């Protein structure tokens, strides 16, 4: 999930965008 | 894990900005 | 509408804290 | 929605809980 | 009053930084 | 109070210090 | 201890939300 | 104090409430 | 003008995230 | 400036990028 | 380094408050 | 730079002020 992906490594805005509706 | 709690707070702010009008679910688990 | 955008930034911060491990959903108007 | 409910008046913590999953 | 609520969120952040180890007191209207 | 003083005008850092303990 | 400084910033935001009209003192030491 | 309690372990909103006026 | 001050606080947070390693410049009115 | 542009309307991420260095 | 990313977010908020009308550049690298 | 100085040690507002325009 988002915490395992983006709290272990910096997620760019493009990677974060995957979690949007 | 407090650092995990702190990271999540910043995650949600970033999703708010990126997703814009789309909205988002925040599903930590 | 910028003021709505600023309100929503605070709403998602509050939902993150209130909702805990359940997470939350945010959809703007 | 949450914007119409909680940007026009202050929502209590229990009102905010309606937007949890 | 939501705008007062948003102002106060920024005021406590500022007090935290200004006041350092003294801490601060926050009382809304 | 701080709300009446610092939400109606921008308070300087030294004005904010009046609300430190 | 920077991580302590960062944690305190989030603490004060959470107290602002929980305490509401009650207000709070932030007394780190 | 609040930093020793809530920066060493996650404090819920109910635990934070102890620090309110 | 307090509302401008609150808007700018959110703008610098957004620039930090958008601009990445480039950093950014912030100048108020 | 950014205040006049992005406090009077919501700026997109690509509009915000104009204020990166 | 996520903790570095989180620290920078708080740095920029603190510069916003300290610098006031002066503005600032944020130059991480 | 500011990250090496102020993410390795707490910078006071007076130290941060060095980075202002
Ligand atoms: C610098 C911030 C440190 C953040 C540590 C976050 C830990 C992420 C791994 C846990 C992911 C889901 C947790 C479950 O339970
Ligand atoms: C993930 C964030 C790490 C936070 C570390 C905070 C340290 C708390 C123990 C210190 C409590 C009072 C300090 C004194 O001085
Ligand atoms: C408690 C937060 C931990 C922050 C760690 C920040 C690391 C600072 C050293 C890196 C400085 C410039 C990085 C380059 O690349
Ligand atoms: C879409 O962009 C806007 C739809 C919702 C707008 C909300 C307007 C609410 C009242 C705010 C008034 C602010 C200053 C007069
Ligand atoms: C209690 O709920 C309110 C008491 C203080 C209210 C402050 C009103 C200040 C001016 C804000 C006007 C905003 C838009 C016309
Ligand atoms: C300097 O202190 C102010 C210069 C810029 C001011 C912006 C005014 C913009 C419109 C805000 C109206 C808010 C409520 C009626
Ligand atoms: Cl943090
Ligand atoms: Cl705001
Ligand atoms: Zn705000
Ligand atoms: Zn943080």
């Amino acid at each position: 999930g988002i915490v395992e992906q983006c709290c272990t490594s910096i997620c760019s805005l493009y990677q974060l965008e995957n979690y949007c509706n | 894990f407090v650092n995990q709690h702190l990271c999540g707070s910043h995650l949600v702010e970033a999703l708010y900005l990126v997703c814009g009008e789309r909205g988002f679910f925040y599903t930590p688990k």
